[PDB]
């Protein structure tokens, strides 16, 4: 809520000393004072480029003021800065030094390797900044000086790019991952990659949808992790993890909604925003194959780390020390007070799941019911998405199969391929088969015989 | 004819299987307590969910349902 | 509450650990290995050659002991170890933090 | 161990002495500290993979402890210098490099891991 | 002594196959005897809300079946209206009412083609 | 009546003034449908109703004489927009269109693609 | 690795008498439906069967049991919804587990289980991968069970019976 | 240990009966919406038309094993069994079943048969065909031998679960270590090979061909002792 | 249940430099 | 839970 570049600028600045102080909370460890470091020398270089910009915006039009700006820069669009040895068009340079300022805060490729490393921080730190607060501020810019962008062929170009790049790089490191606070990390660069191939798709209403869930549902996830780890002694790997859904029976429920809710799965609050990604993404780029790829393998990559952060954390083999267990399954524990977890806790992460759902479902009827209803956006640019919303063809509707029937596909992997000889291995075979079976007679009479 | 095969080999098996150490399985003996652990489908019960979500959708029916539009495609 | 007055460290006694229950443990865990024949004979004061770990069964004894007490021990540590009574004490003592 | 591999820019060849063995001079340790040193940490690396791992297989951690067991017994029984023992020291170096995992679990009761020192305690002066 | 089939045997292998042998008699007892009240009846809520909206995301919002299975076949719907009339009168009204269905579903479709230019 | 998709019941066109009082979303305002739009705006305005009605109401409720006209608007709009009802049409039947061309600069570079293959 | 090989045993001439049920004493399910007691409990086991067909769990209702030393062989004397039959097991493949283990065995939640299954003495044949289930109203034999070729001095193997069965 | 007792408003066994659902403890008592009460309960189950129709319509006790020692059908006329595959191979039929009535009918249901196969094949070639399908190719249903012409016969389940029998001569049968075809398949044997014995592998060098035998597989002690097979 | 002695001084070792410092490293 | 309480 910045009225001028200024303030932009002040908020910029205290929110990466902010972030800085939290990740180095640890102060008397030097090992946090590395990661604290690296993400301050990027912040550093992130208020460098932002600053450019600002000096560049204020000596071109003598104001600060954001909306005399949006609605100035169309008319110094034509003009060009005389650089070095290059006449560098004045918009591409603008757009050029904010993207580079917004990838840096954002964790795009390359930029995102202090993102990893802040983890160091406590848990309910680690959410704040990942879910929506610092990891957002990229976004936050794009959004704000959209009539810049829309005028930028450098922003045309590196935008989906770069946001598909991270996407897939994301997606693909947390489904290998094996602690819960990289996991989650990657879950994040991987979506932010997906705003920004959403803003670049040009639908702020889907973006502006997709940043709430995602925002909301990790957030939630972030906490119930954290409660697995206080559980498991500051132990964030879950290969020490293993028959924790008896001990935290509330946080193996509120992780299942939570992440079948992030994840984009089929019949969830965060299918809609893939959904409207992939109805929104643009064809024109000439990297359209790489991009297209990479946003369908992030896109699947989500089943993966969330089906092995849930089941490997509560319902696997029992893998963690001895003491854990034992020191709470003793029976002078049994109590009406007994519980793992806190009870504040449980009842802060069931209001938050609760308000994320009513807004997402508010946020849902303004902007994809018939009837729009959300306020002006202040851009004169449309990018006709929405005509493939209200009345898509059969050909993007047969298209859209293919994805569904991949994540089909990888969800009976994730789900019946088994990796370790079990007493249960015919038996699993049998049942595959006939749900295979059942499913195809049941497609049949629904179909066919009613 | 002094020939090795399946009766061999098996034996070969069962004395490599016997050569192992019980220390290792007495004291992970724990961790695969049947009181201890379940599937997730298991855990996960629908039963009273279902129902709520059956009223839920009966109270729609009942209420909503009335004013909708059928939509052939 | 902590009183206005001045108050020291208070090293009560070097065991972080009940010792008794430390060392009734890792008697346990020595016994459940196939090379140690009679528990009774195993004392705080008996060698491991004596009541028989060999070099070999110490390492897999004592990998098994730092996952009972949820605590690491270095090398050097464990080589320096000659008696129960030796082993005991340095786990007891031990705070399983560091 | 002070498990400060990642930390001190300890090169490759240094990393694996300390994983293999705790010094990073093996050659000051004798025959029986370097076998022993070396099982044990075989030992510990086949637990972490093959235990608290994805979806491990108890049978075939058996098998594999077993076998190495039975390797480690014929390597403390061969004489210092032999080639079959130098054989059996680089088969499994070569095997702990392969099971090196970055971002191994490191407990929290041991030097220079997370949460090592994140309190100060005062002294009595 | 003892022999297979006794009852006091047969309790103390069902009580002592998982036990932790470590631990002295009468706490060798490795399985959690029950489960936290508080936490499992919120946590129960909360996944009985989460399946209560997926299902109705399965009901009001049948978009991802129809483009992942296809349409199946619809429950029939229809009023009785037309049982009121019968005879030649019943046979001519339901004659006309389907030639205006005919021409009513081509009606919109020439409509919507020559609509194009209705927007200057 | 009898009037085109974009026309509204009264047959009435806002003025920009009009338009600015009952602002507009740009997105609707770039459309045709202002005209259609307008009506239905003020008919929630007098009759506000709950986002959880809204998705509830498969008939927009009391506003629904207007919401006809505005669901014509935009099923017109997008399709227009979209070209989807030539891209169905080729969809149904490529040999046929291409027999007689329903346009021949779709018809040109339309390629169904191998797995639809009906 | 363990390897079902079978040794081709038969019965013996003098059976002895370990197990016998006080209900379904009589012989034939046209005995157990004229028998009140015993038409009642197999309507209760009716479940039972259910779960023995539908979810795939190996699990058998044993009554009359009775042993032969000289080959030691057991006869068992099952209850299936259709009627009785008679089953040969061995020694050597049989081995007792607990009743949360025989529960967990099935991966489908099973239904709930009648007051008069007997829970503690449940037990597990190798060879057939499967469960033997016994009545509490019943009535064992003492003397049959102390027999010298019953005891667990001869039939305990600690690997076997602890390592063999390992659900997870 | 317990101090539940201590305290009058602590909670109760009474009050953790709703987690029998969630966990498992031996039955206590019976509600009357179980179907055992149902049953024992309502007359109507009790009529003779319900118990014969239980009686006869469902499985059978013909089909029960009845003893540990199984002698299946022999072969040939002179031939004696060996090995023999009880639930493994049954499942392997079933599964290959699918393909007589999943893909006919595939092909006539689907809009988009050749969507279907697009989708069938980097499916099959990833994690199915390694899953199931070349384990089941390699899988021995039976095995016996055939003394006269000292050769070995062994089934296997074709496609659309089609049983076929060959035969083999002892002279050219060898056993393969399962460290000289681990890395060779290691995803075969990753996702796939759990079922069948890892270290009782064997091949025909003739013809190339291994022979999978089930763990849970029976085996006969005379077949193994016969002097042929020694 | 056992009654601990306070948190060992222990718990941050004293680092005693045994290599000199270069100032190439600085 | 937290860190042993040490004395300030
Ligand atoms: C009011 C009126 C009604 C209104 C409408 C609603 C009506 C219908 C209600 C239906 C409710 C669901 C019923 C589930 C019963 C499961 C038991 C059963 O039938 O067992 C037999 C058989 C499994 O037998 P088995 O012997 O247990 O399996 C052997 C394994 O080795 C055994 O496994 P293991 O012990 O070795 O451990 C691995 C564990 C692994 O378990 C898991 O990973 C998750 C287990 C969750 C259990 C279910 C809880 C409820 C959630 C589903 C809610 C319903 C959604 C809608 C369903 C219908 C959609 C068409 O495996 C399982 O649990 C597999 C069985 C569970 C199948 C259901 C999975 C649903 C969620 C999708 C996968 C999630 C992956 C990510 C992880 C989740 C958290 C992020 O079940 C199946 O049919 C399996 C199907 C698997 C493929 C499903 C692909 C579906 C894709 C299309 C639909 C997509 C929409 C749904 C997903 C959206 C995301 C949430
Ligand atoms: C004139 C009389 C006519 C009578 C007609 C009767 C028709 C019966 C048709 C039955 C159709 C099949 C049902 C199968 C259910 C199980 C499915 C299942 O588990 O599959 C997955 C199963 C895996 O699931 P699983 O969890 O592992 O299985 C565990 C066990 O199944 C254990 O599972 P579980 O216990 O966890 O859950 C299973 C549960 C599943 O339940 C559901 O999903 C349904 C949920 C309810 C839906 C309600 C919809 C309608 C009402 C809407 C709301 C109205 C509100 C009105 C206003 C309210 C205002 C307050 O099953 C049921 O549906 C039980 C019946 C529901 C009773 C409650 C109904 C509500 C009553 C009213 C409210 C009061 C409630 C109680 C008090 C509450 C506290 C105050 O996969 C398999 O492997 C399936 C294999 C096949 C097994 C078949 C076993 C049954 C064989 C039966 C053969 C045919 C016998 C015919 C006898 C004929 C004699 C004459
Ligand atoms: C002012 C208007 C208020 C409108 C309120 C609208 C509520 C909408 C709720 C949507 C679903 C969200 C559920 C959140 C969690 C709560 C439910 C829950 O815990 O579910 C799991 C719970 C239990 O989950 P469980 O499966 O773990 O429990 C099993 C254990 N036992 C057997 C003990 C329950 O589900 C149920 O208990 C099933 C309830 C079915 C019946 C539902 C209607 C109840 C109506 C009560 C009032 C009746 C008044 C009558 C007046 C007569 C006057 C004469
Ligand atoms: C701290 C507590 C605070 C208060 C707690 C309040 C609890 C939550 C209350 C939610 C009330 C609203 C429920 C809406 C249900 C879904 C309606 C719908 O599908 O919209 C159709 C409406 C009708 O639209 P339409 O028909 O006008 O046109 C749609 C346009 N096309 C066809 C192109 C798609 O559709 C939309 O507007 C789009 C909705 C997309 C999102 C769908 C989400 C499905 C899951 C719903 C979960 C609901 C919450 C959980 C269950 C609560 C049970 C009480
Ligand atoms: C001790 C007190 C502790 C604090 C108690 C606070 C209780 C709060 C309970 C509700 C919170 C969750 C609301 C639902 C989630 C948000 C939904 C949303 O986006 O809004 C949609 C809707 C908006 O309306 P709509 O979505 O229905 O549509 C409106 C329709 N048109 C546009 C046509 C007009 O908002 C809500 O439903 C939220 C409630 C209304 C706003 C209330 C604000 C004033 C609060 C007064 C109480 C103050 C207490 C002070 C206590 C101080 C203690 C120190
Ligand atoms: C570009 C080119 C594209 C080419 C794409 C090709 C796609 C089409 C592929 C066709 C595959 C044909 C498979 C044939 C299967 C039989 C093979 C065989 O001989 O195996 C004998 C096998 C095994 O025979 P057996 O001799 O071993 O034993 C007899 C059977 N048992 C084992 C039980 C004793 O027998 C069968 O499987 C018999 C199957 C009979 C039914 C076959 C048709 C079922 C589907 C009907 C249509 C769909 C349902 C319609 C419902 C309508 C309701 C109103
Ligand atoms: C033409 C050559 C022969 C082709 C053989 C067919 C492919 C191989 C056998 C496939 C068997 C599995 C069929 C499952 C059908 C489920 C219902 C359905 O959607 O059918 C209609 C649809 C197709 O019918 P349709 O074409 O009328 O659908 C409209 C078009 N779409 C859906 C694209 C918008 O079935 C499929 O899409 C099947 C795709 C091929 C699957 C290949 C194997 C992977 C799956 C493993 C088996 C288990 C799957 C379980 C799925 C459960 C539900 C998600
Ligand atoms: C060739 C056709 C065109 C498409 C080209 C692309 C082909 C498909 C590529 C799929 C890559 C998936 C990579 C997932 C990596 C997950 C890693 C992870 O978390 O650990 C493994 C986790 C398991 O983790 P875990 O924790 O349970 O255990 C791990 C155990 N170890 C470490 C020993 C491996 O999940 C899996 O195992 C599943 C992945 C393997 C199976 C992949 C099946 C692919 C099926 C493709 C179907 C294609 C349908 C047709 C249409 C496709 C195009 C639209
Ligand atoms: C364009 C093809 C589209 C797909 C066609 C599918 C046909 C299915 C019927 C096949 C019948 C003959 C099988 C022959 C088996 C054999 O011995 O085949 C053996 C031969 C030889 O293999 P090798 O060369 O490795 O020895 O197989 C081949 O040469 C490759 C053919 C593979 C056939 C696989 C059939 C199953 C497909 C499963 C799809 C995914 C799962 C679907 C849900 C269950």
């Amino acid at each position: 809520s910045s009225g001028n570049f200024i303030v932009l600028f002040l908020g910029w600045e205290l929110i990466g000393l902010t972030s800085f102080f939290l990740i180095n909370f640890w102060s008397t460890r030097v090992g946090t004072l590395k990661a604290a470091f690296k993400a301050f020398s990027f912040n550093k270089l992130s208020d460098l480029f932002l600053f450019f910009a600002i000096l560049i915006i204020f000596s071109t039009t003598y104001n600060l003021d954001i909306l005399s700006f949006n609605n100035q820069i169309y008319l110094y669009e034509s003009y060009n800065i005389d650089m070095f040895y290059w006449s560098i068009n004045l918009i591409e340079i603008i757009s050029f030094f904010f993207i580079s300022c917004a990838f840096i805060k954002s964790a795009q490729f390359g930029a995102h390797i202090w993102l990893p490393d802040s983890m160091e921080a406590p848990v309910p730190a680690s959410a704040l900044i990942h879910s929506a607060t610092l990891v957002s501020a990229g976004i936050y810019l794009l959004l704000r000086l959209s009539p810049l962008f829309e005028l930028s062929k450098y922003a045309y170009f590196i935008l989906p790019l770069i946001g598909s790049v991270t996407a897939f790089y994301g997606g693909l490191v947390s489904a290998f991952q094996s602690d819960t606070k990289k996991t989650l990390a990657y879950s994040t660069i991987s979506h932010c990659g997906f705003l920004m191939v959403s803003y670049s798709t040009g639908v702020l209403e889907f973006v502006i949808l997709y940043l709430y869930v995602h925002g909301f549902f990790k957030a939630a996830t972030f906490l119930c992790v954290g409660n697995v780890n206080r559980f498991n002694r500051n132990i964030q790997d879950f290969k020490r993890m293993g028959g924790f859904y008896k001990y935290l029976p509330f946080e193996c429920l509120a992780s299942f909604v939570c992440m079948i809710n992030l994840s984009g799965l089929p019949l969830t609050l965060g299918f809609y925003i893939k959904h409207l990604l992939f109805i929104g993404l643009v064809e024109s780029y000439t990297l359209y194959p790489l991009i297209f790829s990479s946003l369908i393998l992030g896109a699947i990559a989500g089943v993966f780390y969330s089906y092995r952060l849930f089941y490997s954390i509560f319902f696997d083999t029992k893998k963690g020390k001895k003491a854990i267990y034992l020191q709470a399954s003793r029976i002078i524990l049994n109590s009406k007070f007994y519980s793992n977890t806190s009870l504040a806790s449980n009842l802060s992460i069931t209001f938050l799941v609760l308000i994320s759902y009513t807004v997402i479902l508010y946020l849902y009827c303004t902007t994809l019911n018939n009837y729009y209803s959300l306020s002006d956006l202040k851009s004169i640019y449309i990018n006709n998405a929405y005509s493939y919303f209200y009345k898509p063809d059969y050909n993007f509707l047969n298209a859209v199969s293919i994805l569904n029937w991949f994540v089909i596909i990888l969800l009976i992997s994730v789900i019946y391929l088994n990796w370790r000889w079990s007493y249960y291995y015919t038996k699993s075979i049998d049942s595959l088969s006939k749900f295979i079976l059942f499913s195809f007679f049941f497609f049949i009479f629904s179909k066919y015989i009613l | 004819a002094g020939r090795k095969l399946f009766k061999h080999y098996i034996n070969e098996n069962i004395k490599s299987n016997n050569e192992q150490k019980l220390f290792f399985y007495r004291v992970n003996r724990w961790r695969w307590n049947t009181k201890d652990n379940t599937t997730a489908p298991k855990f996960l019960r629908l039963k009273y969910p279902l129902l709520v979500t059956g009223v839920c959708l009966f109270a729609y029916d009942w209420t909503y349902g009335f004013t909708q539009v059928d939509a052939h495609h | 509450y902590a009183p206005q007055k001045v108050v020291l460290r208070n090293e009560k006694s070097g065991y972080y650990a009940n010792p008794d229950d430390v060392a009734r443990r890792l008697i346990r865990l020595i016994s459940l290995h196939d090379k140690v024949q009679n528990p009774s004979a195993i004392t705080l004061k008996s060698t491991w050659s004596e009541i028989g770990v060999d070099p070999l069964s110490y390492v897999e004894i004592m990998l098994e002991a730092e996952n009972e007490f949820y605590i690491e021990l270095a090398d050097e540590d464990l080589e320096r170890f000659r008696t129960v009574e030796d082993a005991v004490e340095f786990i007891a003592r031990n705070f399983f933090t560091n | 161990s002070k498990a400060y591999y990642f930390v001190k820019n300890f090169s490759w060849a240094e990393v694996s002495n300390l994983l293999c063995y705790g010094t990073k001079y093996p050659t000051v340790l004798n025959h029986q500290q370097k076998v022993t040193r070396l099982y044990r940490a075989t030992l510990r690396r086949v637990y972490a993979h093959q235990v608290e791992g994805y979806k491990t297989d108890f049978k075939q951690y058996n098998e594999n402890i077993t076998d190495i067991g039975k390797d480690f017994n014929k390597m403390l029984a061969l004489k210092p210098e032999s080639l079959e023992l130098q054989a059996y020291f680089k088969k499994y170096e070569d095997l702990q490099e392969e099971l090196f995992d970055p971002a191994m679990i490191i407990d929290e009761s041991r030097p220079y891991a997370a949460s090592s020192g994140r309190y100060y305690i005062f002294d009595d002066y | 002594g003892t022999s297979i089939f006794s009852r006091q045997f047969k309790k103390a292998f069902n009580d002592a196959k998982y036990q932790n042998l470590t631990a002295a008699q009468g706490e060798t007892y490795s399985h959690l005897g029950w489960i936290s009240n508080v936490d499992l009846r919120l946590g129960r809520a909360i996944f009985t809300f989460g399946v209560v909206g997926i299902a109705f995301c399965i009901y009001l919002e049948p978009s991802y079946f129809h483009e992942t299975f296809g349409h199946m076949s619809q429950p029939p719907k229809y009023d009785l209206i037309d049982s009121n009339i019968n005879g030649v009168e019943k046979k001519l009204n339901k004659q006309i009412l389907h030639r205006e269905h005919n021409e009513h579903k081509l009606d919109g479709f020439v409509s919507m083609f020559k609509g194009s230019d209705v927007a200057k | 009546g009898h009037g085109a998709w974009n026309e509204n019941q009264q047959h009435y066109k806002y003025s920009k003034e009009e338009i600015e009082a009952y602002q507009v979303p740009m997105r609707i305002k770039a459309g045709p449908c202002v005209d259609t739009y307008i009506p239905l705006k003020k008919c929630f305005q007098e009759n506000p109703t709950s986002f959880a009605a809204k998705m509830l109401d498969g008939r927009k409720g009391k506003c629904a004489k207007e919401f006809k006209y505005y669901n014509t608007c935009l099923n017109h709009w997008q399709t227009y927009e979209n070209n989807s009802h030539v891209t169905n049409a080729y969809w149904a039947d490529t040999s046929k269109a291409n027999a007689d061309g329903i346009s021949n600069t779709y018809g040109g570079s339309f390629r169904k693609g191998l797995a639809w293959l009906n | 690795n363990y390897y079902n090989i079978m040794r081709q045993v038969s019965l013996d001439s003098n059976p002895i008498v370990l197990y016998q049920s006080s209900t379904f004493t009589g012989n034939g399910l046209q005995e157990f439906y004229e028998n009140a007691d015993a038409l009642t409990k197999y309507l209760k086991l009716v479940p039972f069967f259910l779960e023995k067909n539908l979810y795939d769990h190996p699990k058998q209702f044993v009554i009359k049991m009775e042993f032969h030393p000289q080959n030691k062989v057991l006869s068992l004397d099952c209850l299936t919804h259709q009627g009785v039959l008679k089953k040969t097991v061995n020694l050597e493949n049989l081995i007792p587990v607990p009743y949360e283990d025989y529960v967990q065995f099935c991966r489908r939640k099973l239904f709930n289980a009648p007051l008069f299954l007997d829970t503690e003495m449940i037990y597990f044949n190798t060879f057939q991968n499967e469960f033997y289930v016994f009545d509490k109203n019943a009535k064992w034999n003492e003397e049959g069970i102390n027999h010298p070729e019953l005891d667990i001095s001869k039939l305990y193997n600690e690997k076997a019976w602890f390592d063999s069965l390992r659900i997870i | 240990g317990d101090i539940r007792h201590k305290f009058s408003n602590e909670i109760t066994d009474d009050d953790y009966d709703y987690q029998r659902a969630m966990h498992v403890k031996p039955p206590k008592e019976e509600s009357l919406f179980q179907l055992t009460n149902i049953l024992s309960s309502v007359p109507v189950f009790k009529t003779r038309f319900f118990l014969d129709f239980i009686a006869r319509n469902l499985d059978t006790n013909s089909a029960v094993s009845t003893s540990d020692f199984v002698a299946p059908p022999r072969v040939h006329e002179n031939s004696f069994f060996v090995y023999h595959s009880r639930e493994l191979g049954n499942v392997i039929r079933k599964y290959r079943s699918l393909e007589s009535i999943v893909l006919p009918g595939a092909l006539l249901t689907f809009t988009y048969p050749l969507f279907a196969a697009f989708v069938a094949i980097p499916s099959y070639y990833f994690m199915f065909n390694a899953k199931i399908y070349e384990m089941s190719r390699r899988f021995v249903v039976r095995m016996d031998v055939l003394p006269h012409l000292e050769m070995i016969s062994v089934q296997r389940i074709g496609a659309f679960g089609i049983l076929y029998t060959k035969l083999h001569r002892i002279q050219d049968l060898e056993y393969v270590p399962f460290d000289q075809v681990k890395e060779q398949e290691n995803y075969l044997w990753a996702i796939g090979g759990h079922g069948v014995d890892n270290q009782l592998i064997f091949k025909d060098r003739s013809t190339g061909e291994f022979f999978y035998f089930e763990r849970q597989g029976v085996w006969d002690a005379k077949g193994l002792n016969h002097p042929l097979l020694n | 249940g056992w009654d601990r002695p306070d948190v060992p001084l222990s718990f941050n070792p004293l680092y005693v430099h045994k290599r000199e410092l270069s100032i190439f490293d600085t | 839970g937290g860190f042993q309480k040490y004395p300030i």
